[PDB]
RNA sequence: ACGUACGACCAUACCCAGUGGAAAGCACGGCAUCCCGUCCGCUCUGCCCUAGUUAAGCCACUGAGGGCCCGGUUAGUAGUUGGGUCGGUGACGACCAGCGAAUCCCGGGUGUUGUACGU
RNA sequence: GUCCUAAGGGGGGCUCAUGGAGAACAGAAAUCUCCAGUAGAACAAAAGGGUAAAAGUCCCCUUGAUUUUGAUUUUCAGUGU
């Protein structure tokens, strides 16, 4: 059926609590005698600390020789 | 892919999630680059699956914008 | 004080209305007159109640009416007073200064006779005022005329005799 | 000049309801003169009010936002009474009931929906309401009708009005229902 | 001190394509010059939010705006491979437009107002040729 | 039967006072003062627009429990001092008003001891934050074009954050939902009349005289008119509290309480009123 | 309640686990003074956005019989009231009542001294804002009775009336009105009731300096009659609901900081 | 003190009539191109502040009839609770206290006031 | 037995029942004009103080017929997104 609740955002996330998520995610620490019972639906590639400067230069560092001198 | 929301067949087949034609699923938009007019990020919004995932091997979805 | 300008009587507006009683064409015709006379388009006045004698319904259009403002209300109240031979009774006069008279045939008005609208007979209500009026008309500071700012049956009266040499029996 | 006041008793607070209680005794002059009189309240006035914006200022969080600078306040801690009783659970229908016990479960949200799919005409429309499917045909132009039931039917009445007329009774019904529940939860 | 922009003061619209550039005066923030693809650039009084002047000649979309260090004149660059001078006070074109690049004209720059000799003005335009 | 009788007026209960004088609509203000989405205790602004024939009066209020306070003033005759003498009411001279308004706002806050608890408690983080108003257009219809949003627009361009959507400015277009931002121009800056005067000078040279005769007097012409506001708002962006002095008459505020006291009326006192009452009584058995 | 105004109107005078905020009533009884109204003007005053007035003289007397104004309370869904009134024995008599489900919870009465009244209108300062609440600070040594008494009583009261709308933030220019209750333990004590606008200066420390300067209302009363409340209904009324935003703590379940449900082995 | 704009009490301010209004301000007013809206530019909206006029609004004073608001009186009175406290087997009759009216009558009055800008 | 782009929500304009005086048919009762009209009409409830530039009544816009999210409350879940 045609309803307008298909072209709406169902989940939407603000910039502070991107921040404080970001904040928990830099403090987390693990421990053993805690068990991990129910995952929060959260948009982890906002959340999570990007890839080394160093991995990110040579994931590309093909492409790039070849787009420069084919 | 977030959720299953609509199966046009069967709620069974919705609470089963199955990924068929037509399907109406919820699927994370956060690369996409979208937000809000009050600034809020939208990362998550629903698209139809276009084809058949049994025959094709993969699921290929619209946005519905 | 009554010789100050701002006391001079003049026209407000002029009603003429039609009530036939009847909806459909003979309130379409008498629709038409209205605006044929007057160049505006008039406006269809429904029924408050149901009357089983008078064979009306509640919300029917039963009447029409036109109002009318400046100097075109003067020349229609004008050839008015030509058709009623400038002849006016005291009971027509009111004790707020309005007056009114009705006709029988509008095609004794001036205007050429047509098979296809037919005859209708139409009243004329013209409202006498002394600028200042719209004290009593706007919307913000809205309040009332003052006692001596009236106009009285009299006052309409002779202002009707010297202005449009009528008489009034 | 100092911005700290000492009395023998310490101030209490509830910064919730932006409350200084203070202990200590008010000494008031036992005095005619009402200008040391209230120079005096004055004085015990300004100490409260100093210690209270001391207290906000110190002990509650800032946040700066665009509307302005607000303090977080802890929820109040004074007992007051309530004006209404705490919300109760109304006592079971006969259907919530019969439903706990033969364990029916409560119908979704989208399968409750007042809205379905006709085939034949290919559209979507109501189940119930203006229009609905449990008005069907009341308005197409031509109905068949069987020679048996319009000698049944009665003289004056139409096809066109038995919908409503069985609607009506489904809506009797049901108000009845409602009645005696009602009535049972008010004797009860 | 500077404050943080906030909210916003105005919504101007007025160019039929997209806004490829866009610059204040050296002498104040009420005037503000954008360049973009509906091949015009203009000049907009930001005190009341209101359009000024529109600069109209170029054929192909106006890439870049400059104002001059002095802020007498307003440079554009466009896609059709020209440059041309405004009296950004005045809203006409000075002299002509510039000719001589072959390809799209990317970018400018003015020589700096304590290097100006002969009594002129010198400009730079980078081009895709 | 007589309708006003002694229960009539008994039972009879008064409007307010000001809704008897028709100056005050009570069922806006509620709504206007009395009522937020946020519950922070903070003060409140409103911008009161009111029209008189003659002049444009803007004020900045807050609400008090013994009656309103003005914050801060700007009328259309103070524009005289900025330079505008003709069409103290039109949209153009609305906009200056607000524009004004506005600017002195922003200078009496110094945003052009005793010490606030906003200081007292800023964080590092933290920006200097706009003036905020909500407008208050009284009984005058908000329709598309009106002079109460050219005020808005003066002192929003002044820099008060007032809150407001863009479709009663003149020019919007309610089909295409798009604001023609000349005609809005024309507008604050005066075009209108200047094509007024045009259009009167070439038709009706008698109906031009009557309405324009002191532009003309004045010599104030139809195309001087865009450069005339422009260089009124510059003087008032420049200087706000500029002092301006009328025609009228000045005397001191003492000499006006005598001038005034002199043609007052007094009272009379209960000997008077008990000596007219018993020369009243020997007149009736005369 | 086909009508969905009158529907919305139920819904709001419905009992809440989050109560709305206090409404009080205004009243007078059939012979009130002009010191009385003039009181019940300025808490009317101080109290506006959640207050209805009555105009007319209502032939109640509280402590002998409450059943009109639980009609009152009924009709308003007032559940505060100042009932004022004057007698040979009591010349000026602010009657304060606590409804608690339509029926009277408790009553206290206060004398007004007519000699040392002032009204708001006689303080010539800058007044409270419509619809500010002012902090309060309550002080002497009446309030800290073991047992409850009349000023507990006047003290929970007089909180119910200034406590204005709950909230948890609060503007840091919203802290300018303070008002103060000062009663002391002992023929008769008497209660003071004042009010003061906060002036901030600069002490060369971070924080502030405190000046007061004198707001209106001046009163002074005297605590009279009293009808406490029964022992079941206040407890009821003294029940706490638990918001729905108030999780159980449950035996080693957590919530971390990124929301995820964690739990606990030993 | 007067006027204007927002107000606070919301008739001491209301209902009806008469007299006067310096200054400025309000107001009546003039004109329908543009913005805008009606059957009627009556209302609303725009343009003029020039010209006429205090006739009306508005303000002040006066006047009747009502109405309304204060203070005393009623009066600590009726009435209501209480063997309450004295007799009376008791019911009740006084008295004691606690609460506590109203009618009638008398006297006074017919608006005070905040902010801002002007005269 | 008929009729309805459903109710509802927001915004704006207006004031009602009735009485007096008037207007060809029109005459107690049709429609139009003015004045007076604390609501004496309408709409809800059962006021001992509901509502008048409105909670009444007409226009404008939505009508999407029961949205999404939740680690939270309560109940349930052999089909626990």
């Amino acid at each position: 059926e045609p309803n307008r609740k298909w072209f709406t955002n169902t989940r939407v996330i603000s910039q502070d609590t991107l921040q404080s998520f970001r904040e928990a995610m830099a403090e987390k620490q693990k421990d053993p005698y805690t068990v991990l019972l129910k995952s929060n639906k959260l948009p982890m590639s906002l959340i999570r600390d990007g890839p080394k400067l160093e991995d990110g230069l040579k994931k590309h560092q093909a492409k790039m020789t070849i787009e420069r001198e084919p | 892919i977030l959720s299953v929301k609509k199966n046009p067949s069967n709620p069974l087949y919705t609470q089963l999630g199955v990924l068929t034609k037509g399907t109406i699923i919820e699927v994370n938009v956060s690369d996409l680059g979208i937000v809000t007019a009050s600034g809020k990020i939208a990362w998550g919004r629903y698209a139809q699956i276009t084809n058949n995932p049994e025959n094709d091997g993969c699921v290929n979805a619209v946005l519905l914008v | 004080k009554a010789q100050n300008p701002m006391r001079e009587l003049r026209i407000q507006k002029l009603v003429l209305n039609i009530s036939v009683g009847e909806s459909g064409d003979r309130l379409t015709r008498a629709a038409k007159v209205l605006e044929q006379l007057s160049g505006q388009t008039p406006v269809y006045s429904k029924a408050r109640y149901t009357v089983r004698q008078f064979g009306i319904r509640r919300n029917e259009k039963i009447a029409v009416h036109v109002t009318v403002r400046g100097p075109k209300a003067e020349e229609i109240l004008e050839r008015g007073l030509k058709v009623k031979e400038y002849e006016l009774r005291r009971r027509n006069f009111s004790e707020t200064g309005n007056f009114g008279f009705g006709i029988s045939e509008h095609i004794d008005l001036g205007i050429k006779y047509d098979p296809s609208i037919g005859i209708y007979g139409m009243d004329f209500y013209c409202c006498m005022t002394r600028p200042g009026e719209r004290v009593a008309k706007r919307r913000r500071c809205k309040s009332r005329i003052g006692a001596s700012h009236r106009i009285t049956r009299e006052e309409t009266i002779r202002w009707f005799k010297q202005r449009f040499d009528g008489i009034v029996r | 000049l100092p911005v700290t006041v000492e009395k023998p008793t310490p101030y209490t607070f509830d910064l919730g309801l932006l409350l200084a209680n203070d202990p200590n005794p008010v000494n008031v002059p036992k005095t005619t003169d009402t200008q040391v009189l209230e120079q005096h309240l004055a004085s015990v006035a300004r100490d409260g009010a100093q210690v209270l914006i001391n207290q906000l200022l110190t002990t509650t969080t800032i946040t700066a936002t665009k509307d302005g600078v607000l303090l977080t306040l802890p929820p109040p801690t004074t007992p007051l009474p309530r004006e209404k009783p705490v919300p109760q659970p109304k006592p079971e229908t006969k259907w919530q009931a019969f439903a706990r016990r033969r364990g029916i479960k409560p119908k979704t949200r989208e399968q409750r929906r007042n809205l379905q799919y006709n085939p034949t005409t290919g559209q979507w429309e109501r189940k119930w309401g203006y229009k609905g499917a449990n008005k069907r045909g009341e308005t197409d132009p031509i109905i068949e009708v069987s020679a048996a039931k319009e000698a049944m039917r009665p003289e004056g009445t139409s096809v066109r009005g038995d919908k409503r007329r069985e609607i009506r009774a489904r809506v009797k019904k049901n108000q009845k229902q409602m009645l005696r529940n009602q009535r049972i939860a008010a004797e009860k | 001190k500077v404050h943080a922009v906030s909210r916003l003061a105005h919504r101007i619209p007025g160019h039929g394509q997209p806004i490829l550039s866009c610059q204040f005066s050296p002498v104040s923030s009420s005037r503000l010059a954008t360049g973009s693809g509906d091949n015009t650039a203009r000049i907009w009084d930001t005190d009341s939010g209101t359009p000024k002047f529109t600069l109209k000649g170029h054929t192909g979309w106006v890439l870049g705006v400059s104002w001059s260090p002095d802020g007498k004149y307003l440079a554009t660059c466009s896609m059709d491979t020209t440059v041309r001078v405004w009296d950004p006070e005045s809203g006409k074109q000075v002299n002509q437009e510039f000719r001589g690049h072959a390809k799209w004209v990317l970018a400018l720059a003015w020589q700096p107002y304590h290097l100006w000799r002969d009594g002129t003005a010198r400009l730079a335009s980078a081009s895709k040729d | 039967k007589l309708v006003k009788n002694s229960a009539y007026y008994s039972r009879f209960q008064t409007k307010f006072k000001r809704r008897r004088q028709g100056k005050t609509d009570y069922y806006a203000r509620k709504r206007l003062i009395t009522q937020a989405k946020n519950k922070y205790n903070a003060p409140k602004y409103r911008l009161v627009v009111r029209f008189t024939n003659r002049d444009i009066i803007t004020q900045m209020v807050t609400s008090e429990i013994n009656g309103d306070k003005i914050f801060a003033a700007a009328y259309s005759h103070e524009l005289r001092a900025y330079g505008i003498n003709h069409g103290l009411t039109n949209w153009a001279a609305a906009y200056a008003t607000g524009l004004l308004l506005a600017r002195r706002v922003l200078a009496k806050l110094g945003l052009d001891g005793e010490y606030t608890l906003t200081e007292a408690a800023e964080t590092e983080d933290g920006e200097r934050r706009p003036f905020k108003a909500i407008l208050d257009v009284g009984l005058a219809r908000t329709s598309t074009g009106a002079r109460v949003f050219g005020v808005m627009k003066g002192a929003s361009d002044g820099g008060i954050f007032i809150p407001h959507s863009e479709n009663r400015f003149p020019g919007y277009d309610i089909e295409t939902e798009e604001l023609d931002t000349e005609v809005l121009k024309k507008y604050i800056y005066g075009g209108h009349v200047a094509e007024y005067m045009e259009t009167l000078a070439d038709d009706d040279e008698e109906r031009y005289k009557s309405q324009f005769v002191k532009y003309i007097e004045d010599d104030v012409e139809a195309d001087s008119l865009e450069e005339l506001y422009a260089e009124a708002h510059k003087q008032i962006r420049a200087d706000p509290f500029r002092k301006y002095v009328s025609d009228a008459p000045k005397k001191s505020k003492e000499e006006w309480k005598a001038e005034s006291l002199k043609y007052k009326k007094a009272k009379l006192s209960r000997e008077e009123r008990k000596a007219r009452v018993e020369a009243k009584i020997k007149q009736l058995l005369a | 309640p086909r009508n969905a105004r009158s529907k919305r109107a139920l819904e709001k005078r419905a009992p809440k686990i989050v109560e709305n905020p206090k409404t009080c009533l205004f009243l007078r009884g059939t012979t009130c003074s002009q010191i009385t109204q003039d009181a019940m003007n300025d808490l009317y005053a101080m109290r506006q956005v959640h207050a209805k007035r009555f105009h007319k003289k209502n032939a109640i007397h509280p402590f002998e019989d409450a059943t009109s104004l639980c009609f009152f309370s009924e009709k308003n869904d007032c559940s505060l009231m100042v009932f004022g009134s004057s007698n040979k024995k009591r010349p000026h008599t602010l009657t304060f009542v606590r409804m608690f489900d339509y029926k009277v919870l408790d009553m206290l009465e206060f004398y007004l001294d007519p000699d040392t009244y002032r009204s708001i209108s006689q303080f010539k300062t800058s007044k409270i804002p419509i619809g500010m609440r002012p902090m309060m600070v309550f002080a002497g040594t009446a309030f800290e009775s073991p047992v409850p008494n009349a000023f507990t009583m006047a003290k929970s009261m007089l909180i119910d009336f200034f406590r204005g709308e709950p909230s948890d933030k609060i503007d840091v220019e919203g802290l300018r009105f303070v008002v103060v209750v000062t009663a002391d333990e002992p023929q008769k004590p008497i209660l003071r009731l004042r009010v003061y606008g906060i002036r901030t200066k600069r002490s060369g420390t971070r924080l502030p300096r405190v000046e007061v300067e004198e707001h209106g209302p001046r009163m002074d009363f005297r605590l009279g009659r009293m009808r406490e409340p029964d022992p079941a209904m206040l407890k009821e009324a003294m029940k706490k609901a638990k918001t729905p935003q108030e999780e159980r703590t449950k035996k080693n379940i957590s919530m971390d900081l990124l929301g995820d449900k964690i739990g606990r082995i030993h």
